[PDB]
RNA sequence: AAGCUCGUAUCAGUUUUAUG
RNA sequence: CACGGACCAAGGAGUCUAACGUCUAUGCGAGUGUUUGGGUGUAAAACCCAUACGCGUAAUUGAACGUAGGUUGGGGCCUCGCAAGAGGUGCACAAUCGACCGAUCCUGGAUGGAUUUGGUAAGAGCAUAGCUGUUGGGACCCGAAAG
């Protein structure tokens, strides 16, 4: 589960984890928000999980849901984030309703 | 009675045969005995190495014992030679005896218990299961249809590699065999020339049932390894003591593991084996502290972080503000100043 | 069998397996059976919940799965002054299954799936208490619905059945029951036994004292 | 940010370190008793202790207020983004002038500060 | 006092955690002396024979109290009446697990008591001897 | 259709609000109680 | 260093009174 | 005082093995140890075990009449109560007194027992990994009159 994934990337070697000098522990994973492989950040340690990535100009607000877990090649969904500023933003606020603030 | 993986064929199509999850996926992950595991088995194929034993005593020499103001480390004899007169027999000596010679007798292999053998096996089998673990593991299995991967049993009957591998890369198995014969870098450090003059990153795992030429068609491919399921090799399922490798398995070999590992029905098909017991019932411990059961039974929380309290301390008998806090009758101290009372 | 189909991992062979179901369960002279095949197909029923976790998805499948209830046996028979024979006891059978899938398959939930089960259980209640007869008044439906119900959720008495099933049946019954729109048999409150009953779990006690009683209602 | 108060500038050398050239610069504690040094009688070199802590706020902290952070390849100069201020990139020594212009232009398109630019480059 | 757990065990760890959080939140004793129990070492945490769980099940009221045992429960062919009872510990033999579900009784993890008792009404814990 | 809030946060809302129901209270009656005490400590002062 | 109980009435390179 | 130090590059020293132990970790558990071997094998790799064997599972002949023990404390749990506290129930552990069955030491091959006696009491053990201690092997390294 996710705690045991939790753990498992934590304390068993993490393949994607970085380690700066300064002692921080990062994630270069392109799926992840933050690139610190910190609990609650690391997309692999959480089932829930949302970010925002872009291949053409366009932007698109990532998110998976155990729904699509069995199925990897299924996993991430994408939408058009509508790329003006202020429509972008409450959008991303509805998609993400009831999510984890 | 269990959930059911679909079956996809060799073109990537999930086929409509589907089959029950063999129980063994859902065995304890113990990462610690899974390492232990790997660290004691991967020294049995060690070839024992030592120092010749006539070394450094090769050579006649005593000690001089005193009066020539010289070192009394033994000296070899004679003379014209030049290495006369140089030391012997010494750990510090040029071309000496060193100290603590490795001797053929060494421990070289690391007894096991068979039941911790099979716990790590079976941690290591159920590792895979998780997309998110085999993820971590390094595996671009990024884009495989389903986890745990089924194929059809004609995947074993493929005699030609070119066929094996555009196989494997319609199923979703293109990333890893791309990751492979690109890493391939030549070997860091002293081993250059000892026969590990390459290196490369493991590969997709391949496992059957039965031996029909996939082991043989798959072998060339660099990466792709092959595998029975009686067998199940922990060194290849977490290469590096290292959990989740991607596997890919046949439907006859996904059936066949219920049998060689054992289900809630057919006890182990092993004499004296069983399944270990999980010690807890549900594996994340946010269900059970977020449960409501519990929390109806908790005092409230605070804000997660202590507020700070008297971060400075400020003095009396000067900035009057805190001192009318201290004492409220310093007002009326103050309205006639209580000092200068005439009697 | 027919649970196959209801846990496969494609969609449509997901909803054919619903859409087949809802003429199988209003096949009702093949469904009463022995409890063993309803508590298979509601075990079925639990993966397909299960294969769903996007909000507005799995409230329509809730729906439809709380609204099986009402499909089985639907009340256009009118039973005036009519027992149970074939036609209530056959969804006790199903009422029975559903618990006992339900507590069974607790602990397995994970939790962000937690609230699809929550809201499939809110569903499942409100179309109880609705279907019994054709409305909530009957004086046997209500005593063989309590007696089959009383001794597997609110027993409080088996540890087996974890408290939390309980806790949110406490905190759902009124805001549900008023879903019905003012005389109820609500003989319902099984809540002051519970509360008489000593060695009980003193967390529902005081859960049920709190959220329930002091209830004006 | 918090001022960078530096408790010991000045770097801690070994006893002897300049009196014989087989003694290297690295510190090592004297272990005779007899020594000097370890009684840390007046007049003698410092001896590194616990008290020359850098503060954490502060800690690894250059002087221009960005943490250092050895970058490979784009890949590793993208995790950077989301810590441009707090973090800078530092390209490594071993990488070739042909990939270091290329990681210095991603660095400029997001913004993040470059410790060491230009190196082995030419205008 | 020990404060920490030196088995690596990741589900001992996970154990520790919930207890650690039950007994600062809950402030009942009972969670704080299984969480002080679960850092024991193997040598300090003996096993409690099947046979030294019948025989303390003769305890007044007992049949409604389930008895909690924070090591490992093993088989004992010296009785073959278990009372049928409730017991939960971190592992169970196979032949004490057949002795209590035989007997019409269960076995339960300890996050399952923990759960059905967070402030471990009725609960018995057990220890094994040490002579 | 309307999206239904979460029946978790749904409970954690209720919740909160019960406890922040007493909490508002208690910060009056400790107002109070520290009115009432800064009056007993200027007499006893005196 | 590790285990039990107890945080309790357990003690003191301290002082004084009573038993010389 | 003295012992060594003209300087520098390289080299240089509590390492390995067998037995007996404590502690820690893992697996199983009244069972435990696959690997002396056999089967198998992508071959010193990897995976299984038929029969024996070491350990423990019980002994002052034999221990259920009873928590395979009354009482008193005893982590803990329950009722009373807003608290203080009261009552009920008690693991391991400690005091007291307890049951069979044998030796003191009487008694005369027993019999009844003098007063302490050592078991059953209620299994808790077997396999592997790590630091660590003792002994013998060159034994942290260099070195002496000899045969």
């Amino acid at each position: 589960s996710d705690e045991i994934v939790w753990q498992v990337i934590n304390q068993s070697f993490c393949s994607h984890r970085i380690k700066a000098p300064n002692g921080q522990n990062f994630c270069r994973n392109e799926y992840n928000v933050t690139g610190l492989c910190t609990r609650q950040s690391c997309p692999l340690a959480n089932s829930k999980y949302a970010t925002v990535k872009c291949d053409n100009g366009k932007l698109y607000l990532y998110m998976k849901t155990p729904e699509r877990a069995h199925t990897p090649a299924k996993l991430w969904e994408r939408i058009k984030l509508s790329k003006n500023y202020t429509k972008a933003l409450q959008q991303i606020d509805e998609h993400l309703l009831h999510w984890s603030k | 009675s269990r959930p059911q993986v679909t079956v996809h064929s060799l073109t990537g199509e999930a086929t409509a045969n589907a089959l029950p999850l063999p129980a063994v996926f859902s065995a304890p992950i113990r990462p610690d005995i899974v390492h232990t595991v790997f660290t004691s088995v991967n020294k049995n194929k060690r070839q024992a190495y030592a120092v010749s034993e006539k070394a450094g005593h090769q050579t006649s020499a005593e000690s001089w014992g005193t009066g020539r103001a010289v070192a009394r480390i033994p000296r070899v004899g004679g003379g014209g030679t030049g290495r006369s007169g140089q030391g012997a027999f010494g750990n510090m000596c040029r071309g000496g005896r060193m100290f603590a010679p490795t001797k053929t007798w060494r421990k070289w292999n690391v007894k096991v218990n068979h039941n911790e053998k099979r716990y790590a096996t079976a941690s290591a089998i159920a590792a895979t299961a998780v997309a998110s673990l085999v993820l971590a593991r390094g595996h671009r299995v990024e884009k495989i249809p389903e986890i745990p991967l089924v194929v059809s049993t004609d995947l074993e009957s493929i005699q030609k590699t070119k066929e094996a591998v555009a196989a494997l890369k319609a199923v979703g198995a293109h990333s890893d065999l791309l990751k492979v014969l690109k890493s391939k870098k030549l070997r860091a450090g002293k081993g250059k020339y000892r026969n590990r003059r390459w290196t490369q990153r493991r590969g997709p795992l391949v496992v059957y049932a039965e031996d029909n030429g996939i082991v043989k068609a798959l072998r060339n491919v660099p990466g792709v390894e092959t595998a029975n399921v009686a067998s199940l090799n922990l060194l290849q399922l977490a290469p590096g003591a290292h959990l989740g490798r991607f596997v890919i398995w046949t439907e006859a070999a996904f059936t066949k593991l219920d049998q060689v590992w054992g289900s809630e029905t057919v006890a182990s098909s092993k004499v004296g084996y069983t399944l270990p017991s999980h010690i807890i019932s549900t594996s994340d411990v946010t269900r059970i502290i977020n449960s409501s059961e519990i929390q109806s039974a908790i005092r409230p929380a605070g804000q997660a972080t202590q507020k700070r309290t008297h971060v400075l301390k400020k003095n009396p008998l000067k900035n009057k503000q805190v001192l009318l806090r201290l004492n409220p009758y310093a007002k009326v101290f103050a309205a006639e100043k209580l000092g200068s009372k005439k009697a | 069998n027919f649970v196959k189909q209801l846990s496969s991992n494609n969609r449509k062979t997901r909803v054919n397996a619903l859409e087949a179901l809802k003429k199988y369960l209003t096949a009702k002279q093949f469904k009463e059976n022995k409890q063993i095949e309803f508590n298979k197909l509601w075990k079925g029923l639990y993966y397909a919940m299960w294969f769903s976790d996007r909000p507005r998805p799995q409230q329509r499948l809730a729906n439809e799965l709380g609204e099986l209830h009402g499909l089985y046996f639907d009340p256009k028979d009118n039973s005036t002054a009519d027992e149970l024979t074939t036609n209530d006891k056959a969804f006790i059978k199903f009422s029975r299954g559903f618990w006992k899938v339900m507590c069974f398959e607790w602990f397995n939930i994970d939790r962000y799936r937690l609230d699809k089960y929550l809201l499939l259980i809110r569903r499942v209640l409100f179309s109880q208490l609705k279907y019994l007869q054709s409305r909530n008044w009957d004086k046997k439906l209500v005593d063989e619905y309590i007696k089959k119900v009383l001794r597997w959720l609110p027993l409080s008495g088996s540890p087996k059945v974890y408290t939390g099933i309980p806790i949110h049946i406490v905190d759902i019954l009124l805001d549900e029951w008023e879903r019905l729109l003012k005389k109820t048999p609500l003989d319902v409150i099984i809540f002051q036994d519970i509360v008489a009953d000593y060695n009980n779990s003193k967390v529902l006690r005081e859960k049920i004292k709190e959220d329930l009683f002091s209830d004006t209602r | 940010h918090p001022k960078i108060v530096k408790k010991h500038t000045k770097k801690f050398k070994r006893h002897h370190s300049d009196r014989y050239h087989r003694v290297a610069e690295n510190w090592r504690k004297q272990k005779g008793i007899d020594s000097v040094v370890r009684r840390r009688f007046r007049g003698n070199i410092s001896q590194p202790k616990i008290g020359y802590g850098s503060n954490k706020k502060t800690k690894f902290l250059s002087p221009s207020g960005h943490k250092t952070f050895l970058v490979a390849n784009v890949k590793d100069l993208e995790t950077l983004t989301m810590h441009t201020k707090t973090y800078a990139a530092e390209i490594a020594h071993n990488i070739s002038a042909k990939n270091r212009v290329v990681i210095l232009a991603r660095a400029k398109a997001l913004g993040i500060k470059v410790t060491n630019p230009k190196g082995r480059l030419a205008l | 006092h020990r404060t920490a757990p030196k088995s690596d065990n990741v589900y001992l760890k996970l154990l520790v955690k919930l207890y650690t959080f039950l007994a600062r939140r809950t402030d009942a004793p009972f969670n704080k002396v299984v969480l002080k129990a679960l850092f024991l070492s193997k040598i300090n945490r003996p096993p409690v024979s099947v046979s030294r769980i019948a025989r303390a099940l003769k305890q007044e009221g007992a049949a409604n109290k389930t008895v909690v045992v924070v090591g490992t429960v093993t088989d004992d062919a010296r009785i073959f009446e278990f009372p049928k009872t409730t017991v939960a510990a971190l592992r169970f033999t196979a032949g004490a697990r057949a002795k209590i579900v035989k007997a019409g009784g269960e076995c339960i993890t300890l996050d399952q008591l923990a759960v059905r008792a967070p402030k471990g009404q009725n609960t018995l814990i057990l220890r094994g001897p040490r002579n | 259709e309307k999206i239904l809030t979460p029946e978790s946060q749904l409970k954690k809302s209720k919740a909160q609000q019960k406890t922040a129901e007493q909490v508002a209270a208690e910060r009056a009656a400790r107002k109070a109680a520290n009115k009432e005490k800064r009056a007993i400590i200027l007499e006893r002062n005196a």
